[PDB]
Parts: structure tokens; sequence; C-alpha cells
């Protein structure tokens, strides 16, 4: 109807792939990574979002 | 270096795991079950096993 396109804008792919592939960028700011693991443990490094 | 292949070999770039003993002695197999072997990158000799 127009209820159906109104929610899902449709999109129309090539019959040669099984689909599509999407990629996004981020822009995230960096204040430092908490914690050294001497004992080999992990790493965060501590990223949040910019839009935030 | 003719002769021998020593002389014009050599590693510097080489991450091979270094054991740091009583810090991070659980990322290691136990050496009760299998000895330490001594492993050489560059100058500095350091002991090393397999990861768990």
């Amino acid at each position: 109807h127009e209820f159906a396109e109104l929610f899902y804008r449709t999109y129309i792919v090539t019959p040669d792939q099984a689909g599509f592939q999407l990629s996004i960028r981020r822009n995230l700011v960096w204040e430092g990574w908490t914690g050294e693991g001497l004992s080999g443990e992990k790493q965060e490094i501590s990223k949040r979002n910019i839009l935030q | 270096g003719l002769l021998d292949y020593t002389t014009l070999e050599t590693n510097s770039t080489e991450l091979i795991p270094v054991i740091q003993s009583g810090e991070n002695d659980e990322q290691f197999i136990d050496p009760s079950v299998l000895p330490a072997q001594t492993v050489k990158q560059g100058k500095d000799t350091f002991d090393t096993n397999f990861l768990k």
C-alpha cells in the first residue's frame, strides 16, 4: 500500500549477490586505556562516540 | 655470511611470549608439566612456554 513502503523504503539489489553489505564509520574521542595487565589480562581503551 | 647463515640472520621484530615469574603465570602452561625453554630474540635471554 502506502503503509508498507512508508516504513520500509524499497531497495532493489542485483540478483547476482545473496544480499547487500553495509559499512559504517565511527568518530570516537580518546581519553586513556584503563589498566596494564602484567598478568596478561586485556586492555580496555575507553572510547566514546563523538555524537554523544 | 657465504658459509654460515647466522651472520646475516637476526630477529629484531619477533613478538615472542616473555615470562615474568610470578605475575602472568596463568597465561602459560603450568611449568610442572613442561620445563621452560630458553629462546633468544636479539640479545636478551628469557624463558618461554606454550599458552593455555
